[PDB]
Parts: C-alpha cells; structure tokens; sequence
C-alpha cells in the first residue's frame, strides 16, 4: 500500500481555498486520517475515516473521496494554518504515509543575495575555522550550497539551516557552515561558497583568499 | 548454557536519561525474578533493582528510586531500564535463583560526564571587506558549541529586528549546538553604528554581548 | 487532556543500538495498539512499528524489520523500542485510535553518524636525545581517538616483548579510545635498537606503524 | 540492611589459604551469596545461603557463618583465582553488596619509578598536546597523580589507566593522561607531574619546560 501526496510544496495567499490530493496504489475504502504538523511540534490529527471532523478543529476544513481518491480541503486560509500536511492509510495493525504538504506563503522568485564570511582568529586561534554561508531572503525554498575550498568539490563537512518564511518578506534564508580544524583550514588559499537557485539564471559564487 | 546480554549503554550527560534493555539466550525470564546490578569505580557492587514474576514488584535501591525504572518482556524474554555522576558504572542484567530455586550478563558501560550545561561562544562574522558603492552588507554572531537548546539571539538589545534571521541550531557530530545569527543593513553604516549580539543562554545562566565591527 | 512522552535520544553511530522508551499521561495504553513513527529529514513521516492489545502482535516496517523491536507495558503504561544512516529521524510515540475506536508525543531527536570505523592516531613518546650514561629510559607509542576496541600494539613485530606494559584503554569525553603502549630498555640503547611500534586495528583494517624516537 | 567485607586489599601467595568477613547490620539468617569478578568479566556465583556451594564450582572453597556474621575460604590459591570478591545479602525483591575484596599477588613494598614524556608535533601540529605520566613497576596498587602546569594544582582535565599485575614482578605500572587544546598548551612553561606513593618517603616530582 503506498500513498503519494500532491503537490509537494503548494503556494497560495491569506483568506485561499486550497486542497491537496491524496492516492493510494489500491482500493482503501474510507480509512485514511488527515494530519497537520506545524515544524518540531507533534503533529495534529484533523480528518479520520475520508471524512470525519475530528472534535476540536474548526469548519474551514473538509475531506472526501473513497476507493483510491482522496481531497483534503481548507477553506479560508489563516496564518495559524501554514504548515505541512500527511496523509494516512491507517489499518488495523500497519500503516502507511504520504511524502507531505507543505503550505508556504506564496510571493515572487525572490533569489538568494548571497554573502561569505571566514573564519575570525579568536576561534583561528583555538584549533578549529568555522566558514559560514548565507542566503538572505529567497524564494522558493529549495536551493543548493556546494563548497569549493581550493576549487575542489566538498561533500560532507558542511551543515545547513533554513530560516522560516521572514514574518515580513515570505523568503527564506539558508545557513550552511563549513568546519574544518585549524591544520585542514591554512592548507588551502581559495574558499569558493556557489549556490543554485530558480531565480538566478546561473550558480552565484562568493570566495576568500586566506588571510 | 545459560546467556544474558545488555545493550544501550555510552555517554550520558548529568541528570541524563538513557535505556538500557536485557536480552536473553537459552531460557525464560518469564519464572525469574531479574535483577540489574552495577560496578562502581571503587570495584563495588551494586544491584540497582529488580523486577518480580508477573512483575508483582518492582524494587528500587534508594540512589536510584525515582529516575529509574525496570521493566520485563516475558514472552520475548527482555528487560529493561529507564534513567548524575555516580551513576557512571558497568550495568549488569541479572536473573535471581538457582538450578533447584546466578547468571550474568557481560555488562555496559555506562558513564555521566560532569556538565549539566555549556555557556555558549560569541564571535564576529565581520562585514565583506568588498563593501563599496551605497550596497548592501552582511553581518553577524556565529553563537558555537553550547548545550542545551535554547539560545535566543536579540540585536543591539531590542531595536534592530529588521531583516534579521535567527537560523535553525544544528546538532555538530559532537553533540554541542551551533547558530547562525545574522542582519542585513547598509554597507553605509557599517562605519558610525555599533552592532551588538546578545546571546542569552537561559539554562547555564549565560549572557555574552560580542561587538560584530570590521576586519 | 492526554499526552504521551519520549526519552532516550541522542547521538549513534552507524550499526548502532540505542533504546527509547514512552511515558504516558492521563490514559492506559493497555487497550491500545501502540505505533513508533519517525519523521524523515525529507519532512516525510514513517511509520517505524505497532503493537496490538496484549502484544498480540508486532508489525515492523520493512527497512527496519529485524534490528528493531517494540515493547510495551500495560501496568506502568510504557513502549519501547531497540535498534543506520537512514535511521537518524524524530521519533513519535504513537497511539491508534478514537474517540469512539489520534494522540502523540512530541518526539525525541534521532541521529546516526556514517563512521562506523575510525583509525587510530600514532604518535611517539620520546625518551630523549641527550640519553647517555647508563641509565633506565622509557620511551613508547600514543594511540589516539580510535572506535572501536580493540587496539593491539607490538614493538618491533614480535621481538621485544620484555618490559613491555600495554595501558588499557580509556573512553574520552568525546567517546573515542586512547592506549598507551610503553617499553623499559637501556638509556644506553636509544641510538643504535632501533624502535618500532606495530598498532594493528582489525576492525577499521587499519595499520599504523610509527618510529619510537628522541626528538 | 549494610554489608561491609573486610579487608579491603587482601595480600597473599600461591598455595595460600586465606579467608574473607563479611558482616550484616542486621540478623541476616543464612541469606547471603558470595561471588567471584574478574575485570570486565561477569561476575560469578560461588556460594548461596551462607555455605552451598554452587554446582561447577572446585571444591577449594569454602562459606559459613549465619546470623550477622559469615565468613568465605578459599582453600590453596591459584592463578585462576586472583581476583574480587563480593557479598551479597540477596532478599525476595531487593538485595545489598558489600564494597568487595580484591586478592592480589602480595610482593614487596616498591615505590613508582617516575617518568615524563611531553606532547610531540606531529600532533602539536593538529591543535592537540598530549602530556603523558608513567608510575612504572610499583606495589601495592594504591598511588595518586596530580598535575601541575606552571605550579598551578589541576583537577579533572587528566585521565588514569592502570596494568594489572605484570605476570612476572607482581608490580603495578599507572598511565595518567593530561589532555589540553593545543591553544592552553603553549600558555604555560613548566608542565609538572607529582606522584604519592608507599614506597616514597616523599612525593616524586617529573617535569618539562616546553620546548
């Protein structure tokens, strides 16, 4: 049994009707629960059995469908409600998800302003060198940080972060540090910081020469 | 003959809760009455607890009483534990009897390093010296290597929230938190003002101020 | 209102065993079957495993069938499981059901570093280069921050076996081993035998001899 | 309920008969089991209600006693059985362990030859300094290492590893590791290493300036 979710990332404004389609591979009747989860929260039951309103959560919202389709429905969006929403195919005794929905608040492809920072010399000092990667305020939310320290291509020693959709702007902002010691850091000249995203028309590269 | 086997055991930190579970070879629990037992540094035992028949009892030594808690699987045959520094020992999953009415397992590690919490360290992602022509610049505080969650990042103490994004804290592969705390403002007054991050740190009782000016 | 809790995680590395357990608040499990989620950093939720009423049953997921294992107990009202790099998730304890025949826990954070293996560092422990006269010196060979034991160390490959003490090993505050492997020989011997020390580790299949040597 | 044994260190040779007291606070009739550990080996039963004798277990051994008093005899040492040894008031639902008795080879009193290696750079190199203190050779097993880096007293920031009894001398060697970044091992000159010892009239000081 396998359920797909669409779309993967819907956008649309405050006060929207929107929806979201859930399928599963074969015939599952009525049993399939609705589920929203606001980020590092629980998640929140809302629709059981297709279509039945789970005491406690307001009118706006709505299911149907049986057999192999489904359709999740809000009406009248609120800020309250951008967040992400599962799907489930609940049996007796397994179950199964969907890949997700997450509901963001639409604006224009807005690109990454892209800075870099090195690594200061009060942590140069200490044995390691923290070099850092920001992504001021961009839309949609998927874009790619590839490190180039010397011009080769790093996998895997650095870690990101993504900011919510700024209460003011709807963008995004990624922050994607690079770590290294001390004695792998004054090995290479040129550290190359080059992101991808919708709204540039090409990969946007931003350096420093050690020291 | 007879086998008992433990795992679950590493580094926990003070006041830290970790799970320790006894799985078994050869026999049945289900009749025993299971006991867990630790070796402290001064070579001394120790038993922690025990866990009765049907579970009609559950027995706590006092050091313990009350973080701890045993509990046993009698149909896949496994028990259980549930979570300071003189905690820090070997743990034991034992069964209590006889041949009429005795065997051990090989024991865990179990350790608890001595810090409940970690102030965390402040320092200047200082502007792009590129800089020029009335543009924008980027500055910050990289707030590094502090435990536990959370760390609120507020900018010259309550008066520039705009443009500001306090990013997601990430977990390093050390287990210590990480950051970044950033704000977009002109390149053009990069200069006259000054910029000042205040990293409270509510759990080890932490407040350091950082001066985020040039290179 | 009901609730339900997670305790037990942390950082693991890759093969490894950690164990959660779930607390509950207000209700009893007993009458439920109980279900694991994880949620992945896809933003994806999985569903990891369920046990029925009376632990009639347990269902794992495939990718898990097999290193993991649930458990509850419907007297003191707790769920457990045992235990990748596709492991590392948030993981809600969970409850099926209704109203009429629903409730979670806030989840617990579960992370597993790739490294299964890493080698161990050799550095020399010099005796000294003034040496002479005719005196004892000790000289040998540091090995540091491997995982996991063990760590055999030789002196010259077979040869040199007297005098020699090989510490036991100590678990560092980060969780990664260190040995010192030490050897008595002549003051007078430091600069003809010369000293090499074998730190063969079988499990990251790595061998590192290291010359030992007055600076 | 308290179990103390008595002696802590018990000394003896091969062939030896020697014995251990374990006493209860309280009237413990004949409930009481003795146990043999070797390190990091499970512990193993010996002997249950004061004196029968567990099945697998050669007949060189020995318990007694009842009410708060009792008594275990070990009956010509051997190699196997140099070791620790516990006792153990096990009731219906809980149980209390004596603090042990640990038998060792019993030797003469020698003192720590004292040695000290400093931190190479080959690692000096990567932002760690390592510094080493060996008490090489020494009985009995009680000796205590306190650091002392520019005549400060440190505590905490070193880390022990003692031998067993070497096969052949009976003697004990102390491994005592000092570790500091590589940024508070260059703040200081002198690095002092201070051993206390029974056969000591004083204690034994090993330091380096760095460099």
């Amino acid at each position: 049994v396998v359920m797909t979710q669409s779309p993967s990332t819907l956008s649309a404004s405050v006060g929207d009707t929107i929806t979201i389609t859930c399928r599963a591979s074969q015939s599952i009747e009525t049993w399939l629960a609705w589920y929203q989860q606001k980020p590092g929260k629980a998640p929140k039951l809302l629709i059981y059995k297709a279509s039945t309103l789970k005491t406690g959560v307001p009118s706006r919202f709505s299911g149907s469908g049986s057999g192999t389709e489904f359709t999740l429905t809000i009406s009248g969006l609120q800020f309250d409600d951008f967040a992400t929403y599962h799907c489930q195919h609940y049996a007796g005794y397994s179950a199964t998800f969907g890949q997700g929905t997450r509901v963001e608040i639409k604006r224009t492809v807005a690109a990454p302003s892209v800075f870099i920072f090195p690594p200061s010399d009060e942590q140069l000092k200490s044995g390691t060198a923290s070099v850092v990667c920001l992504l001021n305020n961009f839309y949609p939310r998927e874009a790619k940080v590839q490190w180039k320290v010397d011009n080769a291509l790093q996998s895997g020693n650095s870690q990101e972060s993504v900011t919510e959709q700024d209460s003011k702007d709807s963008t995004y902002s990624l922050s994607s540090t690079l770590t290294l010691s001390k004695a792998d850091y004054e090995k290479h000249k040129v550290y190359a910081c080059e992101v991808t995203h919708q709204g540039l028309s090409s990969p946007v590269t931003k350096s420093f020469n050690r020291g | 003959e007879v086998q008992l086997v433990e795992s679950g055991g590493g580094l926990v930190k003070a006041g830290g809760s970790l799970i320790l579970s006894c799985g078994v070879s050869n026999f049945r629990i289900s009749a025993h009455t299971m006991n867990w037992v630790r070796r402290v540094p001064g070579g001394g035992l120790e038993w922690v607890a025990s866990i009765s028949t049907s579970s009609t009892y559950r027995d706590y030594a006092d050091a313990v009483k009350g973080r701890f808690t045993v509990s046993r699987d009698d149909l896949e045959d496994f028990v259980y534990l549930q979570m300071r520094v003189e905690d820090t020992a070997i743990y034991y999953c034992a069964r209590k009897g006889s041949d009429r009415l005795d065997a051990w397992g090989p024991g865990t590690v179990v350790t608890v390093s001595p810090a409940s919490t970690k102030g965390p360290s402040v320092f200047p992602l200082a502007p792009s010296s590129k800089s020029t022509s009335g543009g924008t610049a980027a500055l910050g505080c990289l707030v590094k290597d502090y435990f536990p969650e959370p760390v609120t990042v507020s900018w010259n103490s309550g008066a520039l929230t705009s443009g500001v994004h306090t990013f997601p804290a990430v977990l390093q592969s050390s287990g210590l938190y990480s950051l970044s705390s950033v704000v977009t403002v002109p390149s053009s007054s990069l200069g006259t003002q000054t910029y000042i991050c205040n990293v409270n740190h509510k759990p080890s009782n932490t407040k350091v101020d950082k001066k985020v000016e040039p290179k």
